[PDB]
């Protein structure tokens, strides 16, 4: 999920 | 540790700098609206606030002290009940309009320019009286708009001690709220009242999102405009559940 | 003037126990394993029960003063919420189940039988633990059912808004008396006030379900239930 | 017209 991914940064 | 070991106005303090910045829209004054353009200004607005969304969140204190999955539940949950008080939050001072940007001043009769959207657009009208009539201060609004995401998707969800510290986050934002109050002049049972009638309006503002994202996640609302990816992700959240 | 605002804080709790409808059973083939059965059990069981709902909110102080008109949209916005709240609190006793009526004990493993229920469900079973957790007493109960009664529709004035927070007043005054300190009534208030939220959420994903084609054909629905389900679909895509 | 407002009157 791209919503996971930009939390992760 | 950090949320926990807050005071109060360190709270406030944590919450004020970590707000994200107002955006502007695409609108063109010269490009008369229309169900397309009206749905394409606020999705390209929604889809890049949500970048600022997320990075907002992550100086929530007690966020970041979560799983990155419950990260996600809470910001899949939440995302549109956020978007929405910011707006009426930013509504305030605009009696009968909604300050979408500051290039971006609508009424409700432009709300029916979209099948189903004047109905939402004059309850955030009501919910953005309501904060003005109550003079919301922006110390309030960063503790309720925490509260949000903290809340949303708490039930949603070792992990019931993930629930348990939200829990004592919220408390913490609830003791903020009151210090607030009191910091204010209000007595007791003025703050208490107050306390009250602001986490009520965090109903309507569930009902809100509810409502609208049922519409958002209809096979007509995403067929207007091309959505972007990440947006399509945080409607079919859910749209995954819907009948 | 309203009387609702000149009634103390016992006399408003007192008020609010004696309109309390009772707990209704099912029909007496039971437990249901099909979308029919479940169905015909629980609109039987909701039907009955909004006709107690109608009559205990023309108890609740205040609602009598409102006009025909504002306790109609209150009803049909409320509805759901209110059997959901009264579900919970029934269920508190009960963890892992839901109590719909005392001879109608579901688990989620019956959720399955109708599609989209077992999400809500899961909400409701949750709903009743966080209750369970914070010890809710049944005067808290009344107060926050008679709130959901007033404000889930507020947003269409001054008395209903009056009214909600002298049932505010009565919750503390409730905690106060309980022996909880300024600082733990403050925080109990907001837990309770924070599960409303969640309360309106599953209606309004409950109610997606329920006015949706699939679910109105699966058993033949009473005038009154169809009726208030249409008030909600009005505004649906 | 609506069955509610029958049943909010007696
Ligand atoms: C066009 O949106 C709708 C059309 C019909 C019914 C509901 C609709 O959604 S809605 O709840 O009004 C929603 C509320 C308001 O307008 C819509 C919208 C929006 C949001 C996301 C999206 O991808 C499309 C539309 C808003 C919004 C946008 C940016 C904000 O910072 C705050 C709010
Ligand atoms: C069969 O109901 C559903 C199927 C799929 C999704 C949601 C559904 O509804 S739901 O929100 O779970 C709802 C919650 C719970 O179960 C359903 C129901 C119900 C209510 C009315 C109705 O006409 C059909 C179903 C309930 C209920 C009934 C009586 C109570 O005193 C309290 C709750």
């Amino acid at each position: 999920k791209i919503l996971h991914r930009l939390l992760q940064d | 540790s950090l949320a926990l070991s807050l005071t109060a106005d360190q709270m406030v303090s944590a919450l004020l700098d970590a707000e994200p910045p107002i955006l502007y829209s695409e609108y063109d004054p010269t490009r008369p609206f229309s169900e397309a353009s009206m749905m394409g200004l606020l999705t390209n607005l929604a889809d890049r606030e949500l970048v600022h969304m997320i990075n907002w969140a992550k100086r929530v204190p007690g966020f970041v002290d979560l799983t990155l999955h419950d990260q996600v539940h809470l910001l899949e949950c939440a995302w549109l009940e956020i978007l929405m008080i910011g707006l009426v939050w930013r509504s305030m001072e605009h009696p009968g309009k909604l300050l979408f940007a500051p290039n971006l001043l609508l009424d409700r009769n432009q709300g029916k320019c979209v099948e189903g959207m004047v109905e939402i657009f004059d309850m955030l009208l009501a919910t953005s009286s309501r904060f003005r009539m109550m003079n919301l201060q922006g110390e309030e609004f960063v503790c309720l708009k925490s509260i949000i995401l903290l809340n949303s998707g708490v039930y949603t969800f070792k992990s019931l001690e993930e629930k348990d510290h939200i829990h004592r986050v919220l408390d913490k934002i609830t003791d903020t709220l009151i210090h607030l109050m009191a910091k204010a002049g209000l007595t007791l049972q003025q703050q208490h009242q107050r306390l009250a009638q602001l986490l009520l309006i965090l109903s309507h503002i569930r009902h809100m999102s509810n409502k609208g994202m049922e519409h958002l996640y209809s096979m007509k609302c995403k067929n207007v405009v091309p959505l972007s990816d990440l947006l399509l992700e945080m409607l079919d959240a859910h749209r995954l559940h819907a009948p």
